[PDB]
């Protein structure tokens, strides 16, 4: 018996919540990830 | 010191009591006009002959969604996180701000929003024909009566729903003092509850901006000696409202709001309006070091003979 | 200063931020005072 309109209020704020997760982790790990596999190869260094 | 001071007023009551819903598209609609009215007699002589039924189905209506970019340019510490959090209490301030304000959708489709035929030709190719979307506000859809080309007319009574007559935007009439001062009367709030219990809305909530807050707490009081306060040895002076009942029987909570026109109040209700989104808050940059913001938002309100306005001013 | 000290021991996290928790939700994590105090209160 679940409601059309709790899935979209659950997708609403699952859909704000995955933006700030993504916001926040982006900054947080992947910026420092990618140099980090690029000096693995030793790509950074120009 | 490793800390900094920052006001932040962020009451924001509206945007947490009236939820949000997830859409697909830029233009969002519905259809709801009213019930068929009573026309009185409705004696018969054994026989129908009816003309195709008098239905006048539903009448569509629509809004449009705006974007709002509140950019970010660096050229403490981390200072990047620190402004990123501050435009965003900024862009839902000014959000709070737009939702309550009497603006008017404006775009080059009015009632023929498809136009799937044509949907401005002359757009590929150039490209640089890019129009401003202009979202509907809150005085707009409450069954206004004008507008003073994109803003409500604030000096214009609405006009009157053919289920029962009701008139959910009238102009205020203070009959207290001899038009000097701007403030409600002690019976305009309840003239709006008739209509309201008229037409049937039941609302429950008033957002008010502090500029007004005095009238409603002088209200407790009077000088013709029937309202008094009392203090039997008590060491309080509440001075304060936080509920009214007209004598409808139709309760009524008081918010303060002070992101609101001091020329206005509202009558809200929680379920009678949603917040339609399309586009979260991403945290990115443009195309191929800046950041910046971009939030799709619109407004959709059920029905405007739900929720009431009441300009407060001086007839002229 | 709680904050502060937090979120710099690291670069990463922020405790003052929404990490997606609506706040009516009643799984909203809230901050609570927890105190033990030696007195006569009596």
């Amino acid at each position: 018996k679940y409601s059309e309109e709790v899935l979209d209020e659950l997708r609403v704020d699952l859909q704000r919540r995955f933006n700030y997760a993504q916001g926040y982790v982006d900054m947080a790990v992947k910026g420092y990830a990618r140099e980090a596999w690029e000096y693995f190869y030793g790509n950074l260094p120009a | 010191a490793n800390w900094i001071s920052v006001l932040s007023p962020q009451d924001t009551p509206f945007v947490s009591m009236t939820g949000k819903e997830s859409i697909n598209q830029t233009i969002f609609s519905w259809q709801t006009d009213a019930l068929a009215s009573v026309d009185g007699n409705n004696a018969h002589v054994e026989g129908s002959r009816a003309e195709d039924g008098e239905m006048k189905p539903t009448v569509i209506k629509s809004n449009v969604t705006q974007i709002l970019r509140k950019v970010v340019r660096v050229s403490r510490g981390r200072e990047l996180m620190y402004q990123l959090e501050k435009k965003g209490k900024e862009i839902k301030r000014d959000l709070e701000k737009i939702l309550l304000s009497g603006q008017a959708r404006t775009d080059v489709l009015a009632d023929q929003y498809l136009t799937n035929s044509a949907a401005d030709p002359a757009v590929a190719g150039l490209n640089d024909t890019h129009a401003a979307r202009k979202t509907g506000a809150f005085q707009f859809l409450c069954a206004h009566g004008g507008l003073a080309g994109g803003v409500v007319d604030k000096t214009k009574n609405g006009p009157a729903d053919p289920d029962t007559g009701a008139v959910t935007v009238k102009v205020a009439q203070n009959a207290s003092n001899p038009t000097t001062n701007i403030g409600f009367d002690e019976a305009d709030i309840f003239d709006m509850t008739l209509q309201l219990y008229t037409a049937g809305s039941e609302a429950d909530i008033i957002m008010i901006n502090p500029a007004h807050a005095k009238i409603f707490a002088g209200l407790q009081e009077n000088t013709q000696g029937s309202r008094k306060r009392i203090f039997e040895n008590t060491k309080q002076f509440i001075y304060e409202v936080n509920s009214i009942t007209d004598p409808l029987g139709q309760s009524y909570k008081i918010i303060v709001n002070r992101w609101m026109p001091t020329d206005a109040v509202y009558f809200f209700r929680s379920a009678d309006w949603t917040q339609m989104v399309l586009r979260a808050p991403k945290r990115t940059e443009l195309a191929k070091e800046k950041w910046m913001i971009e939030m799709e938002v619109g407004l959709r309100h059920r029905n405007p003979y739900a929720s009431g306005v009441l300009f407060t001013a001086a007839g002229k | 200063q709680s904050t502060v000290a937090w979120s710099r021991t690291d670069w990463r996290q922020d405790i003052d931020a929404d990490i997606g928790t609506d706040t009516e939700d009643i799984a909203s994590m809230v901050w609570v005072y927890e105190h033990y105090i030696r007195t006569g209160v009596l």
